[PDB]
RNA sequence: GCUCGCCGGAAGACCAAGGGUUCCUGUCCAACGUUAAUCGGGGCAGGGUGAGUCGACCCCUAAGGCGAGGCCGAAAGGCGUAGUCGAUGGGAAACAGGUUAAUAUUCCUGUACUUGGUGUUACUGCGAAGGGGGGACGGAGAAGGCUAUGUUGGCCGGGCGACGGUUGUCCCGGUUUAAGCGUGUAGGCUGGUUUUCCAGGCAAAUCCGGAAAAUCAAGGCUGAGGCGUGAUGACGAGGCACUACGGUGCUGAAGCAACAAAUGCCCUGCUUCCAGGAAAAGCCUCUAAGCAUCAGGUAACAUCAAAUCGUACCCCAAACCGACACAGGUGGUCAGGUAGAGAAUACCAAGGCGCUUGAGAGAACUCGGGUGAAGGAACUAGGCAAAAUGGUGCCGUAACUUCGGGAGAAGGCACGCUGAUAUGUAGGUGAGGUCCCUCGCGGAUGGAGCUGAAAUCAGUCGAAGAUACCAGCUGGCUGCAACUGUUUAUUAAAAACACAGCACUGUGCAAACACGAAAGUGGACGUAUACGGUGUGACGCCUGCCCGGUGCCGGAAGGUUAAU
RNA sequence: AGGACCGAACCGACUAAUGUUGAAAAAUUAGCGGAUGACUUGUGGCUGGGGGUGAAAGGCCAAUCAAACCGGGAGAUAGCU
């Protein structure tokens, strides 16, 4: 959590859901990709230093890949996990 | 009616799970014979 | 007391019990509590070596002092206790310094009574003594064989052994079964009989009596087929073949006893 | 698309002993 | 969208197990769906599960598994100690409201709680791989006090009726509010407080267990529920405005009482019985060694931390196990109204469905039903089947009997509705008021108001009043087995097996015996009033004679006889 | 009080019909027996093939049992078709 080195990539993608668009307008929380192996801790600090912004609590869930065919083959996503990083009152992104 | 297979994942797994077949070398046999033919899944283990 | 039930439902209609107001009606003493789990007549290699157990209502077991190591200490019987691991009923005693301990209640035994061990004891019912300082003739019971080892013989509910005769450093008794052995005079027992004399009166009455004693069915050999027991089966009812075991020990009659270490004891045997 | 078979069999009818 | 019908102790709702995206939205109709399909649990593309207090995980153990060394075994290996694992059990803590197309005790609002770390301050005997307590435990039964919940009344809002009447004792709807905190109630359990001694609790112990003495008429522990607070809030019928049928925003009345009532709580209680009913840890306490300036303990603030994993959806089923979108199977939780003893049954509420081909026709024949003149088992291997009986109260009830039974023996009578006794009865519940209190969630009177059998008499309609559903056919002789029970999963449920009881026999405990090349284990932490084996099979009266044959037991002189 | 009575859940499976290329590789409908107990059930655990287990039918041990299943000896052997 204090290493520079590790907050680094612990953040892979925003989330652009319906969702997600929501939770900007309603309650100021933003939906991150993270990865797998991330606890919520770190994700919190390395958030709090590459963006400037106070955070109140962060929690986190693990979507499970979807099963699909390529043609005949069969296929599955991978699994993700999803972290809600909810910012202290009045700051925004 | 009640039909034979009757599914439970922990009995699944320590009935013929990747621990319990290499706890004895007999299983162990089993899956030196199935690394040998060469297949996909080992063991039942997920 | 004995007391038979009348029988207002088949079932019931032959069930006598017997029923000692005095037994402690309440809990046993906690701190001498250890688990006893059932075996089902299966030993470490999960097969059944004694046919005919199984089952029956849970039982703890009560650590009983069969050793009466606390010479020179008087104690006072508190109360009397149901042990269901055994026929017989069990005393808890108090020695004066606060100790606690469970023991076999004699035949006279009653609540208030003082008890003593040691070789200066007073010869009286529930008085454990070394067997050298016991008067020929006595009846005592559950005799210790070897110095130290604890009481084995006559332990079972109104069982008693007579000392008939010493002579030197062992001595004769006559055991229930009526074989005459020789026992080490330093070995230890306890004056009187053992209680609860009326349990041969006692009728279980049903089947599930005796299913609550962890007592499964016993199948005769004659209605098997010939490949589970020798006595097999035939059309109807048929016999024709000396009777046997179901692993072929011919049986009624036959002596089995194969020591010979231990025979040197052995006076006079059974009859 | 992946169509099989598969056949176990019963036994069973009447006596012939007349 | 409007009707109709079905389920409603389920064909509703929530889970576990199991499945694994089947969940939601858009789009498409090749294949899949036993038909068509614009639709779908189908194809395609996006979206969707958020946990200090829910589970898993973590601490703790049961059966049992593994098992350093060890013991044993040709090898492999077997068993097993210390240990270490292993829930189906024991251990800290969160509730209500709102919100998404799909998640919510996980998200927002409001209000709480728990366990650790750190710091400050004050007061300070701490401390174990030890010790004690506690945790901690059965079956059955009986009530009493409660709540969930329901009913009625009151209150609030709306209504004055597509055809007789309906400003009325009328109609419809609503009348909801948690955890937490305070109080400690009904009630249950236990005498309490000091001082003293002591070979016990592997050493010590101030603790536990003991002995004595003194003094107190009390003290302590546990525990429902109610009430207050939480809550000037939230919720709330409905309302007006806008708008994409959604919705969104604002406002918003009453929000009480009585009665009935659990299979839920007090209750892990009480009473009783024999078949005599886990463990460990957390937790509390006690001291050893090792520190007693320290450390550490207690208390109050402040503060950090509570990670990781499951979380969609199905879950008596179209998503699980059955090759099927298969009339099967599958553990737990929830339990509305009327009638009823009831979770039976019938009709309904909330809610969910009409079973993935239909449309005609109205033959034989088949299936599932309904009714039947006269007769009434003449049918038939056999009253199979069908029909008949069926409830409550009361009267009455034989041989025989082990005196319990047989017995619901048989057989019969009365059951609706209305009024009166009595504008609701006996009973139950019980406010106000009035006394009393060392004073409260108090006690005694008191009877208002609600709830309520049951009987008799009179009248009254029906061909039938237990009117439907629901719901014993009965009796006589006899064989067999005493009985309850068990059995051929899938053609046999019996007279077969078991059974209590009886007898014989073996077995002296390093027991016989059994499983094991063995160690060892079971027998049994049992000891002849015990255990194993065999046969018989409650109970009653009994079980006669034969030891030549075959076995078994005892004897050992002689004859015969192996290895050596 | 009761291996007591009656009768739901639940367990069982006696009679009959239907089904027999089934709704179904043992079911359904109307009945039927037990239903506080030798009861029933969930979740784990143990016993392994001449062995287990069996209130005993040669029953059960994964739609299989007078000796399971899988692979090997193995192209067993087959005076038979
Ligand atoms: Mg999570
Ligand atoms: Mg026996
Ligand atoms: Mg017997
Ligand atoms: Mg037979
Ligand atoms: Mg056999
Ligand atoms: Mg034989
Ligand atoms: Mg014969
Ligand atoms: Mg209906
Ligand atoms: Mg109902
Ligand atoms: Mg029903
Ligand atoms: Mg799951
Ligand atoms: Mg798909
Ligand atoms: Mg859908
Ligand atoms: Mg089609
Ligand atoms: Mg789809
Ligand atoms: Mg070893
Ligand atoms: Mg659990
Ligand atoms: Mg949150
Ligand atoms: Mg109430
Ligand atoms: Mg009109
Ligand atoms: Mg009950
Ligand atoms: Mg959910
Ligand atoms: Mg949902
Ligand atoms: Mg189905
Ligand atoms: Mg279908
Ligand atoms: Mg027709
Ligand atoms: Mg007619
Ligand atoms: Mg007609
Ligand atoms: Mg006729
Ligand atoms: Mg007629
Ligand atoms: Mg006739
Ligand atoms: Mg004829
Ligand atoms: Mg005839
Ligand atoms: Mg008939
Ligand atoms: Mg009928
Ligand atoms: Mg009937
Ligand atoms: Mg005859
Ligand atoms: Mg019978
Ligand atoms: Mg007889
Ligand atoms: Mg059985
Ligand atoms: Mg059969
Ligand atoms: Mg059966
Ligand atoms: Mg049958
Ligand atoms: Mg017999
Ligand atoms: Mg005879
Ligand atoms: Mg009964
Ligand atoms: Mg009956
Ligand atoms: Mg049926
Ligand atoms: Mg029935
Ligand atoms: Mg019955
Ligand atoms: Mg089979
Ligand atoms: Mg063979
Ligand atoms: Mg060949
Ligand atoms: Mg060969």
């Amino acid at each position: 959590m204090i290493r520079e080195e590790r907050l680094l990539k612990v953040l892979r993608a925003p989330h652009v859901s319906e969702k997600a668009s929501t939770a900007m307008e309603k309650s100021n929380t933003i939906v991150l990709k993270v990865a797998k192996d991330a606890t919520k801790a770190e994700i919190k600090a390395a958030v709090q230093k590459l963006f400037e912004v106070e955070v109140e609590v962060v929690n986190t869930l693990v979507v499970k890949g979807k099963v699909k065919r390529h043609g005949q083959r069969i296929g599955r996503r991978s699994d993700w996990k999803k972290a809600y990083v909810t910012l202290k009152e009045g700051q925004n992104l | 009616m009640k039909r034979t297979f009757q599914p439970s994942v922990l009995k699944r797994n320590r009935s013929h799970g990747f621990r319990a077949r290499m706890a004895t070398k007999n299983g162990r046999q089993v899956l030196a014979r199935r690394r040998a033919k060469g297949r996909a899944r080992l063991t039942v283990s997920k | 007391a004995v007391v038979k039930c009348k029988p207002t439902s088949p079932g019931r209609r032959h069930v006598v019990k017997v029923v000692n107001p005095e037994l402690h009606k309440g809990k046993p003493f906690a701190p001498l509590l250890e688990k006893n789990s059932k075996s089902g007549g299966r030993n470490n290699n999960g097969r059944i070596t004694t046919r005919h157990i199984g089952g029956g209502h849970k039982q703890a077991y009560r650590i009983v002092d069969f050793k009466r190591n606390k010479d020179g200490i008087p104690a006072v019987v508190e109360r009397l206790e149901y042990d269901p691991n055994r026929s017989a009923n069990i005393a808890l005693v108090l020695y004066k310094d606060g100790e606690r301990r469970y023991i076999l209640a004699p035949k006279g035994l009653k609540a208030g009574d003082q008890i003593q061990s040691g070789v200066d004891a007073a010869i009286k019912p529930g008085n454990t003594l070394p067997m050298r300082n016991i008067p020929v003739g006595s009846t005592v019971h559950n005799v210790e064989m070897k110095p130290g080892k604890g009481g084995q013989l006559a332990r079972s509910a109104g069982t008693y052994v007579q000392i008939v005769a010493r002579d030197g450093a062992y001595v004769t008794l006559r055991l229930r079964s009526g074989e005459m052995r020789k026992v080490e005079a330093d070995c230890r027992a306890t004056l009187g009989e053992v209680g609860n004399a009326e349990h041969m009166l006692r009728v279980l009455g049903k089947a599930g009596a005796a299913r609550w004693r962890g007592v499964r069915p016993t199948v005769r050999g004659t209605a098997m087929n010939p490949v589970d027991h020798p006595h097999g089966g035939g059309e109807g009812r048929n016999f024709g073949k000396h009777p046997v075991t179901p692993w072929g020990v011919q049986t009624k009659g036959k002596k089995t006893r194969s020591n010979k270490r231990t025979d040197k004891f052995i006076v006079r045997r059974r009859s | 698309x992946x169509x099989x078979x598969x056949x176990x069999x019963x036994x069973x009818x009447t006596a012939s002993f007349v």
